[PDB]
Order: structure tokens, then sequence, then C-alpha cells
RNA sequence: AAAAAAAA
């Protein structure tokens, strides 16, 4: 956990700062404006279709698809959601990762009217030390390596 | 660029029409163009040449608009009909463009016979395609697969043949009604008002009804809930018998097992095939779909006739060993009739008008077929 | 930089070129050496290094050290071939 | 930052600062190392001397000429010889 | 009840780039003995509505996933960005999201030819240093002064057709 | 018989 909260802090992260970047709904780009909040806002109550937010800035994007499609449901010790309640005109984002070996969590929101709106990102102490550790130490051992002069001819 | 004719041993290896070849990299576009009116002969024909994986600005489809868009000004108060013959149906990119070009071009129709269908099951290629064709508010574009009577042609207009006979290879018309099906599956292509009212009476004496509809769709089983495969859907009809087709026609349910095999479907799931029916399967069918769905026991058939087809007593037979495999026979009632309406055919809003006696004709055949299986 | 090189704690270690030139060089860069760390006193004179050679090598400390962290666009490290065996020997007396 | 070059007597010292600082802060920088007044000292580019009021900006040097990889070079003088590198 | 999610992060790249990945891929499978040992899914192998197709690499007791999109209506206007990729490092049931830089580099940790331990002192007595890096992408960081240096005296093996990348395959061009 | 397709 210090070595990743470390990580989080003083590595250049993945190409996603965390650093607050302007997001945006890129779905039905194409259709009118007010059939796009119409799509975009039923697809976050339904909870049947997929939902795309990209960082205006660049090639990353966040994608939520229904926990249906990938399967076998995964194991969550925490929570994400997508809630629209906490204002009457913003949708809240939450959504936790693991990147490059070190556990986050993804906070946006959207504003329905314009369709764009705020994401960053942070550290999740509490997962951390739940996740097996095997794992996180084999993945750590592997990225430390490099290729060179190491193969013994 | 353009080339008049192709050798024979070219034609051959491209024009080979079945569903799923590889190393077919090449891309040849035979194009004909005439004016509307008296046939008459084309006033340009060639073949344009691409690779797949070559710029979008050398595919063949490009090459021809380019083409095009420069000659037909010599005289712009003309209106052209454009036929293609290619080896592979339009990329994604090509298939938008054209939509693009023919949007622009209102004094030009444009029809497209292919060889085989090329990435088939792409969504978004598939989407690209309904834009292209389907959409009655967008351009006029034809698609079509080529048969035997398009294979001559090319055989004989575009082809280095020295008083050589068009000899077709093994399975041309087996693959060409799969892709029919395929293609009719992707453009969601709907049944006319008329033949469903004429095929699918249930009246028991009947006249002129030689020949076998059947709807199908497709569900998967998930949550302990059935939801609909929206692309698993459709209609196919019987094959007469034809010297070039089938010598001995196909009947509409060997098609219909010939293409599930085609959808993939995972063996480690659970679904469930509905077909509607005008007529109940033939004594060799029943056979063939008993084992078929021994066989594959992912696979549930449900079945509703709008008749029972009986001939030598071989029929009631055939429905009870089919029942016995595991499939469900029924009886189509007011509900699946308007069903069938509301989801196959092209009513343009119209709703669905019941004709002369149907629920008792419905009750008359229910009792029938209740008979049938019960008695052995 | 109120440092005070001659003192202890230097925030400058002294490069001796075998050629007759002289540069100095934050500890922290140095460091990044196998050699001048576990030597590292506040002076380090080089037996052979040419003072180009010595030039590229504190170019490459610099490099480094700003690009160690940084995971994206990274520059390119200009290198000429005739250089380059000099530079390797170079780098690997030095354990760059 | 960027980072800069100052040659001058078969002397050199290699450090890093911000765009915006003046001369004085160059001078204060050497200052730690020459043990030599500040505003004595005067820089010099290109051969051309540099009085003791400049700034980046004035100066016209921007960060894309001073690079980790190729750092701008300015030579020093005291109360002037560019004197090249070694050659191979 | 409150409805469940997977969260992805997919980099938006356009089909073009992903059908000659699936090339590359293939011919080093096959073709070349290079990728030997990869595995290649296709569509119809995967339940996932949108998912068009997975590589899939070992490394070592663990394992790298590509995986390509379909269908993602977040595709540009022109439609330039419709599909996207992927990519993931699994072991058992933990897995992690991984950079297109540092999964190009793990890759490189097991599969192709790179400079031997003895390339430096084979160098340095004037003799051919053999093998030589023949993947340039899987040394994506800031590595040691040797490593540039012999690699500026020797140059590195330009296979064709290019082996496989995840960083090219990945790499922002709409935007630049 | 196989080719899901720049595996030529
Ligand atoms: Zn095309
Ligand atoms: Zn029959
Ligand atoms: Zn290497």
């Amino acid at each position: 956990v210090p070595d990743q909260r470390s990580k989080f802090e003083n590595e250049e992260f993945f190409r996603k700062l965390s650093r607050e970047c302007e997001i945006k709904y890129t779905g039905f780009r194409d259709r009118p404006h007010e059939e796009r909040q119409a799509r975009f806002q039923n697809a976050c109550r339904d909870g049947r279709s997929e939902i795309a937010f990209v960082a205006t800035g660049t090639n990353l994007s966040l994608q939520f698809f229904p926990a249906s499609w990938q399967g076998e449901q995964r194991q969550t010790p925490s929570r994400e959601y997508v809630d629209l309640e906490r204002e009457a005109g913003k949708v809240y984002l939450k959504a936790p990762m693991i990147l490059n070996g070190v556990c986050v969590i993804w906070k946006g929101w959207i504003d329905l009217q314009r369709l764009d709106g705020m994401g960053c990102l942070e550290f999740d102490e509490e997962r951390a030390q739940q996740e097996d550790a095997l794992a996180q130490q084999a993945f750590e051992e592997a990225r430390r390596r490099t290729r060179e002069f190491e193969d013994r001819d | 660029n353009t080339v008049e004719r192709m050798y024979r041993d070219t034609f051959s290896y491209n024009f080979y029409n079945r569903p799923i070849l590889s190393r077919r990299n090449t891309v040849w576009l035979c194009y004909e163009v005439k004016t509307k009116g008296p046939s008459r002969p084309p006033l340009d024909a060639k073949i344009f040449r691409g690779q797949v994986y070559s710029e979008l600005k050398y595919h063949p489809e490009m090459r021809f608009f380019h083409w095009f868009s420069k000659w037909r000004k010599l005289h712009r108060d003309q209106e052209y009909e454009v036929t293609w013959y290619i080896s592979w149906s339009p990329c994604t990119k090509c298939t938008r463009d054209m939509a693009t070009f023919l949007a622009e071009d209102p004094k030009v129709t444009l029809t497209i016979f292919v060889a085989r269908l090329y990435y088939f099951w792409d969504p978004d290629y598939q989407e690209a395609l309904r834009s292209l064709c389907q959409k009655r508010d967008g351009p006029r574009a034809t698609m079509k697969i080529m048969n035997y009577d398009e294979f001559q042609h090319c055989w004989s207009k575009f082809v280095y043949s020295q008083r050589e006979l068009f000899e077709p290879w093994n399975n041309l018309p087996k693959y060409y009604i799969l892709l029919h099906i395929m293609l009719g599956e992707i453009l969601r292509h709907s049944m006319d008002p008329p033949t469903f009212t004429f095929n699918f009476n249930n009246e028991p004496w009947v006249r002129g009804r030689h020949e076998t509809y059947l709807c199908y769709e497709v569900e998967r089983m998930h949550n302990d809930t059935w939801v609909l495969l929206n692309q698993r859907r459709g209609f196919l009809c019987n094959q007469a018998p034809h010297k070039h087709g089938f010598l001995e026609g196909r009947h509409a349910e060997l098609c219909f097992l010939d293409v599930i095999p085609f959808w993939k479907l995972d063996l480690d799931q659970d679904y469930r095939v509905t077909c509607f029916t005008s007529w109940s399967p033939c004594f060799s069918c029943a056979q063939e779909m008993a084992k078929f769905i021994s066989k594959n026991k992912h696979v549930s058939l449900c079945i509703f006739t709008a008749r029972i087809y009986d001939d030598q007593g071989r029929c009631q037979e055939g429905l009870r060993t089919l029942a016995e495999a595991g499939a469900k026979i029924s009886i189509m009632t007011y509900s699946e009739f308007k069903h069938c309406w509301d989801t196959f055919v092209d009513h343009q809003g119209c709703p669905f008008q019941p004709w002369d006696g149907l629920d008792e004709h419905s009750q008359d055949l229910s009792g029938r077929l209740r008979a049938i299986l019960q008695n052995q | 930089t109120y440092g005070g090189c001659e003192g202890p704690d230097a925030m400058y270690v002294k490069l001796i070129s075998s050629d007759g030139h002289e540069f100095i060089v934050k500890r922290e860069h140095a460091l990044t050496s196998g050699t001048i760390k576990a030597m590292l006193t506040n002076e380090v004179n080089f037996r052979e290094i040419p003072s180009h050679v010595l030039s590229k090598v504190c170019m490459y400390f610099t490099y480094k050290v700003r690009y160690t962290n940084s995971s994206t666009e990274i520059p390119e490290f200009p290198i000429a071939p005739e250089i380059a065996l000099e530079l390797l020997m170079a780098a690997n007396f030095l354990d760059c | 930052d960027v980072f800069l070059m100052i040659r001058r007597h078969k002397t050199t010292i290699f450090t890093d600062a911000k765009e915006s600082s003046t001369v004085f802060e160059l001078k204060r920088i050497v200052e730690g190392i020459l043990k030599r007044p500040p505003d004595e000292q005067r820089l010099y580019k290109d051969d051309q001397l540099l009085d003791d009021g400049k700034t980046l900006g004035e100066c016209g040097f921007t960060s894309q000429t001073a690079r980790p990889q190729a750092p701008a070079t300015v030579g020093l003088a005291f109360r002037l010889c560019i004197e090249p590198f070694s050659s191979p | 009840m409150e409805n469940r999610w997977q969260v992805m992060i997919v980099w938006q790249v356009d089909r073009m780039r992903i059908r000659t990945w699936k090339s590359l891929v293939k011919h080093h499978m096959y073709v070349s003995g290079k990728a030997r040992g990869w595995f290649y899914r296709h569509h119809y192998e995967s339940p996932h509505p949108r998912i068009s197709s997975e590589v899939h690499i070992p490394l070592g007791d663990a394992r790298l996933v590509i995986t390509t999109y379909w269908g993602l209506h977040t595709g540009e206007r022109d439609w330039h960005l419709g599909q996207g990729v992927s990519i993931e490092w699994r072991k058992k049931r933990y897995s992690t999201q991984v950079d297109p830089e540092l999964a190009d580099q793990l890759i490189h940790l097991y599969y192709f030819d790179c400079f031997s331990d003895s390339a430096i002192r084979k160098a340095l007595l004037g003799h051919i240093v053999s093998p030589r890096c023949e993947y340039q992408a899987g040394h994506n960081k800031v590595g040691s002064l040797q490593y540039l240096a012999l690699a500026a005296l020797i140059t590195p093996k330009k296979i064709k057709p290019p082996l496989p990348s995840v960083t090219k395959l990945t790499e922002d061009r709409w935007n630049k």
C-alpha cells in the first residue's frame, strides 16, 4: 500500500493525470442535441446500454458496460455507480479501477444540459490490501525488469 | 488502370462464392453504364482492380466514382443506370462514401451484384449497408447476390473465354441461397401484404398454395429470461426446381437448417428458435429437423403452422417423431398471425385485418393436431 | 545556488576531464552513476574520458534526471556513430 | 524549467533554472561556486556582451533554445575565451 | 435496485489500425515463429456484444489480453474513431489495466530478440554483436546510457512486416 | 470437407 500511494502521487500516471480534466459524452455525435440528451439520460436511468466519456484533448475514454455483458459477475469490494439524485441537472460517476498495478477511483460529473463536465482520479486505499498480495508482487516484479543485457548468451 | 476482360483462371479464382474465403486479397469490379429507356448496349463497360488493404482512394468503388463524376459531365441532362458485378461487397468506408455520392447525384441509379459479402458480421458494416440500401429516404441503391445468370453474364462479357461455355462450380446454388438469406437478414427485408394474405390463410380448402413460407426469430437465455437476438430474424421460402439451381428443388426447412450453423451459436448457452410456417413440414424435412435437434442439444425448436400438410399418412408419423425429438408444434392463432403481420410484413402502418372464419379454422386445426400428437 | 561545494554537503561534485576540461554537476545527478556514487572528498578525476565524452555523459545525467519519472512523450537523445564506441566505453566504466 | 551552459577558462557548471529568471539570478547561481560578487561579472552570448539588467524574454532566448539534450551555450568573464570542447 | 457496471479504459482507434494489428498478429503467429504461442480468439468465441477479437499473450505464468471493440457509439462525427482497444494483465482472478507502452515493455520481456549480456563486452573487443535488438517498441522508457550507445553503434533490425506493437495500435493520430 | 478472411 505505501508503494502504491507513492507511485500514485509521484509517477507520471498512465497518460491519465489525476488533475481535473474536462470530459464529454461522445455518444450519438451526429443526432441533434435534444436527441442526444434524451438518449443519454435514458441510458443512465436504464442500465441496459453502454456509456462512454472521453477526455476532450486526448484519446482516452472511460466505458461503462452493463455488468451482464461481461458474463460472470466480478466480485466488487468497492462500489461503482451512476447517480442521478445529488443534483437536479448533474450525473455523478464513480468507477473503481486498477491501473498499472495501483488501485484508483475515477470520479466525474456530467451536466445533462451541456453533455460535458469534469473528471478526476484519486487513490483507493480500501481495496489495495484486500487484493491478492501474490499477484501484486508478481506484477511489481515484472514491471521493474528490463529486457536489455538480460539473456545469458 | 482498367482492363477490358479478365482471364479464365482469374474469374474462377475470384468469383467463387463460398461465403468464407481467405487469400482473395483483390477486389474486381466489372461495371456497365446505360441510359434509362428501351434496352440498348452499354455506353461503357470495363473492369477496375484493387487490393483490400490499399488506400481508400485506390479501391475500385472510389475509382469508379471518380471516373464517373468527370465522365458524367459530357451530358448532364442524361439519367444513367449503373450495374456492378463485384467479387467482394464494398467496405464500410466505401459504402458510406457511395451513399454520399448518390445523395449528391439524383439522376443516377445503382445496382450492385456481389459474389460474396465482405465482413457481413460486422455491426458497423451492417448499419452502413442499411443506410445505403434499406433507407428509402436515402439513395436509390440496390444490392443483390450473384446467381447463375449473373455469373454467366460475367463469363460471357467480362472474361477471355474463347468459345468455352460457363461451367458452374459444385455448390453454386447452396452458397447463393445462404448468402441470399444472410443479406435479407441484414437488410431487414419484409414480406408484401398480398403474399402474406394469400399464403397464410388457414382455410382448410386452399387452391394454389404450392410454396411454403417460413418466418424465423431467435432468443437467448439469460437471467432466466428470453432476450431476443434482433440480428437473427427474417423469412424465407422454398426454392422451385431449376436446372441451373437445385435440380429437385430445396424445401424451406432444409434452407433454414443450412443457415443455422453459420450463426455460430455458442454451445454453452441455450437458444430458442421460433418458426412460423404456412405449411407444416413434410416427412423428409421433419426427419431432418428431428436429426438436427437431436444433435444440437443447445437449441430448442418451436413451430407454429397455419395449416397441417398431410399426404399419404407419413406426415403424421413425421410430426410425431419431430415432437418426440423435443420440438414444440402448435397451430397459429390470432395472436401469432397478428405478431407475424406486425413483425415480418411491410404493413406501412396498416393494422392486421383478420379474414373470415379465422378462429373456427384455428380451433379445428388445433383439435386435429392434438389428435395427431396423442394418437400413435 | 547557495550550496557550498567546498563543504561536506557540496551541492556540486567536480569532474575533471582527462583532456583538460573540468565540469561540475549536482551530487544527485552524479548519483545516477554507480562508480561516482560509490566514490563520493568532493573531486573526481577521470584517467581516460575525453572532454567531449564527459560533456555527453553529463548531458545524459541531466536528461535522465529530467525524464526519470516522466513516461510520456520522451524526446530523442542524439548520438553519433563516430562517438558511439567511446561513449559506450565511458558508460561501461561509469555503470551509467 | 530549463538547463544552462556556462563555459569560461576551461571551467563549466551545469544547472537548471526557470524561464523569467533575470541575469542577476544567473550571477547568484554562479556566485556560490565562483565566490565572486554578482554585479562584477558580465555574461556573453554569441560573442555579444550582456548588460547587468537582462531577462530571458528580452534576450529572445526561449525554452526551445535550451534543451536537456542541447542546452543553450553562453560564456562568462571576470575582471573572454569561447574554448571549444575536445575533438575525436 | 441500482444498476451494475464494468468500467474499462478504451483507446479510440480507427478500424484500419485494428485490421492491420490483426493481420500482423496472425502473420507472426503462423507464417513466422516469432509470435508463436500467442492465441487469437474470433468474435464468435466471446459472448460480449461489443468484443470484436481478443489476442492473448502468455507472460510466464501471467497473461496479457488485448481486446478490440465493435459498435461503440462513441465513434467520431466522421467515424474516425468508432472502434476501441483495451489492454489487461491477468493472473488467476487478479486483473489490472495496463498502459500501451508498459504493455509493449512487458511483451518484450518474453518474445523477440534483444542484445545479450555479452553484447557490451563483444562491442568493445571490436567483434560483431549478435543477436541484436529487433523490437524497439519494447525499450520505450529512459534506458541506461549503455543501451543507447550500443543501439547507436549497431542499428536494430527492421522486420518486414513489422512485429505487432500495442503502442502503434493505440497511438493518437486524430488529435495528434 | 476446412478458410470469420493482408495467414500469400
Ligand atoms: Zn472500399
Ligand atoms: Zn418438406
Ligand atoms: Zn530489445
